RNA sequence: CUUGAGUCUCGUAGAGGGGGGUAGAAUUCCAGGUGUAGCGGUGAAAUGCGUAGAGAUCUGGAGGAAUACCGGUGGCGAAGGCGGCCCCCUGGACGAAGACUGACGCUCAGGUGCGAAAGCGUGGGGAGCAAACAGGAUUAGAUACCCUGGUAGUCCACGCCGUAAACGAUGUCGACUUGGAGGUUGUGCCCUUGAGGCGUGGCUUCCGGAGCUAACGCGUUAAGUCGACCGCCUGGGGAGUACGGCCGCAAGGUUAAAACUCAAAUGAAUUGACGGGGGCCCGCACAAGCGGUGGAGCAUGUGGUUUAAUUCGAUGCAACGCGA
RNA sequence: ACUAUGUUUGU
């Protein structure tokens, strides 16, 4: 905000794998405070990702995040009456936040039988760079490439 | 496609667009590129980045002449009067001298009226 | 303005960008982009002289710094 | 300070190109008296001599002839 | 008679004026070379220009206009105004020392002259800019602002006009009345030791004392203290208009009312408020997010419509699951 | 970039 600078809220890591990063992803996927329901969804989806990929849950998850993490984003800024989109380098913490949010929204959209199946499917397609979340990160990189004339 | 080893880089920088022209040291143009020609229509045409892209697009398509040393004659105001030179040096050219050739009258013709 | 460059290109670009700045070519161009009525030219010169009349002895104050 | 009043030159000669050069910039522009320290009387004589020398092509009007 | 006024001797600074000549930069155009798909323009565009070769770049040429830097609350001129350089003709100002004339002065109604820009007439010229005009935009409209062009005009000679916020909104002349900091231009003396110190003039800028002023502010360059003469004002509109006269080719200028109507119209300053003024700082104000409403059905409250009554009240935020 | 307007009259 204007003056008060925030100290980050601390997140307790996930039980099954003890990952700070994964616990955040459960939070991104949590709906209506049902963290138990969200925890099962990503725990189920992660283990089918493990079986259908070959690596561990964390390694498979990391691969999908890497293909979805953005590097540069646009922000509508102003000088006079300009309103250009300005490309800015994403800070590392926001890169993971954007990747997790993009994966979750893509997983919700791609209609399957279960959310864990939806999440597992989108997570796999992200690993091979075919997912809608990968599509959105391509659009962001494309959109920030067009407006690279501003800095 | 005769070989030229010594070229002149004319940067016509203006508030709306940047024109880069590589000539030999007798004035004959060998190749050219403009910010508005390299994409960058509208507001993106008048940015230093677009001028830098024009310098690259001009360094290439004149590479066939095999120029290695460039005089630089930058003319006019505009965002693309230093980005073009930096891009020219980044393109593998040895800049020999940089000259500002902006036409300055000595109280000659009357300029247009101020915009309101 | 006619800057022949020494070994480093970047220091030459600074030398050129400085040589132009002292020549005031950009200020020359921005002023000649449009016609200024002699009323405006005299009014601008007089206003500049008034502000150029900045008394440097006005720093005689405590201010509790 | 003013060199011309220091030596009591009393007429600035347009034919003295050597001393005329240290009153014009690299582009050939006449340097203001507020930079060279010349007095107003000699600055007017200096400008006339430089313009005369420019006409006789002993000094350049600009650096881009 | 010499103090005011003027003349002579020497010198100084100056965009002072008039008439010629000339230089460089730049724009435009013409011709050509290289070269290629854009250029140009804007908030964004489009009109426009461009493969019939644009724009860019280079060479040559033509022409007009204006003189970058110097350049300066610098200078000169009565004012309007005047700045590239050179020559010719020419005005004024100032300083030093004397000599000369001996109130020859000040002001000035009428009168006369000069008098920005625009405009007008005749003849030239015409690069750039540009009223008008055209097109493209913008917009509810856009007879504008913006863009692309573009005629008169802007330039020259001669002749008109005679007006400007022609302003310092401050008539001219003279005298007197604390200071400080500069600028410009002379001049005396002294250690000139070198651009210095101490005087003395002219013209200029800022600040400020007394005094004055409604206040702002002016303040030795007065809006202070006085004297001479002139011009002008008598509430706001009507109206600097009509009519008449004079002037003008015209545009119009100048001189200049009345009826009628109002109780104000004004100046300066103060407090606030406001600004598509500035600065600084805040707020789920944006930004970053999450979840909603606006669509459905129902509940409930409002309008309205209906009714015999649909009781009354709450209506921007701050009424509408509100009094209830 | 660029919007316009705000009926009359009181304490
Ligand atoms: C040197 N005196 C100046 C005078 O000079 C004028 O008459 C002189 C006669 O020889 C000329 N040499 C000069 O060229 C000319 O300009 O002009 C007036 C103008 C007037 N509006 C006021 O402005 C002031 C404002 O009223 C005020 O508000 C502001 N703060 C400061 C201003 N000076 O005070 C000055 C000052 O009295
Ligand atoms: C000695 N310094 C200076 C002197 O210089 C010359 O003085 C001598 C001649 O006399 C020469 N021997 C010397 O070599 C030379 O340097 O010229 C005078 C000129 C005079 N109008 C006045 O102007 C000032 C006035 O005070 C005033 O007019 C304005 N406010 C500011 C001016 N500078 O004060 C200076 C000052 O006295
Ligand atoms: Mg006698
Ligand atoms: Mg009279
Ligand atoms: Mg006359
Ligand atoms: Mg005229
Ligand atoms: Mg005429
Ligand atoms: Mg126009
Ligand atoms: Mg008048
Ligand atoms: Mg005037
Ligand atoms: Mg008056
Ligand atoms: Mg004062
Ligand atoms: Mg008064
Ligand atoms: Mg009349
Ligand atoms: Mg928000
Ligand atoms: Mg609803
Ligand atoms: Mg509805
Ligand atoms: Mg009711
Ligand atoms: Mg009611
Ligand atoms: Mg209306």
């Amino acid at each position: 905000p204007r003056r008060r600078v925030i100290g980050q809220r601390k997140i307790l890591p996930d039980p099954k794998f003890g990952s700070e990063l994964l616990a955040k992803f459960v939070n991104i996927l949590m709906v209506d405070g049902k963290k138990s329901t969200a925890e099962s969804i990503v725990y189920s989806a992660l283990e089918t990702l493990a079986q259908r990929s070959g690596k561990s849950e964390l390694e498979a998850f990391e691969v999908a995040l890497e293909n979805v993490r953005p590097t540069v984003e646009v922000k509508s800024r102003r000088v006079g009456g300009s309103t250009y989109q300005v490309p800015v380098e994403v800070r590392p913490v926001r890169r993971n936040a954007l990747a997790m949010r993009w994966i979750v929204e893509a997983a919700r959209k791609r209609g399957d039988k279960s959310m864990a199946l939806r999440l597992a499917n989108e997570l796999s397609d992200a690993a091979e760079n075919k997912g809608t979340a990968v599509k959105k990160r391509e659009d962001v990189h494309r959109m920030a490439e067009a407006n690279k004339a501003f800095a | 496609r005769k070989q030229v080893s010594d070229g002149v880089a004319h940067i016509h920088a203006s508030f709306n667009n940047t024109i880069v022209t590589i000539t030999d040291r007798q004035g004959n143009a060998l190749g050219w590129a403009t910010a508005g020609g390299s994409g960058f229509r509208g507001s993106r045409k008048s940015t230093p980045f677009a001028a830098q892209v024009a310098a690259e697009r001009c360094a290439d398509a004149v590479k066939e002449y095999g120029i290695k040393n460039l005089e630089v004659m930058v003319k006019g105001p505009g965002p693309g009067r230093e980005s073009t030179i930096r891009a020219l040096n980044a393109a593998g050219f040895r800049i020999t001298n940089i000259t500002d050739v902006t036409p300055i009258p000595h109280n000659g013709c009357r300029p247009p009226k101020k915009r309101r | 303005i006619k800057v022949r460059e020494n070994e480093p290109f970047d220091v030459a670009l600074r030398r050129f960008k400085r040589s132009c700045e002292k020549a005031g070519v950009l200020a020359e161009v921005r002023r000649r982009e449009f016609y200024e009525k002699p009323t405006t030219e005299r009014k601008r010169a007089k206003a500049s002289a008034v502000k150029r009349h900045a008394k440097k002895l006005a720093r005689e104050n405590a201010r509790r710094t | 300070f003013c060199r011309f009043t220091a030596e009591g030159v009393q007429e600035i000669d347009y034919k003295d190109i050597a001393t005329l050069k240290n009153y014009i910039t690299e582009s050939g522009k006449i340097v203001p008296s507020r930079i060279t320290g010349t007095r107003a009387k000699y600055q007017r004589q200096l400008a006339r001599a430089i313009k005369r020398a420019r006409y006789l092509s002993l000094l350049p009007y600009t650096d881009r002839h």
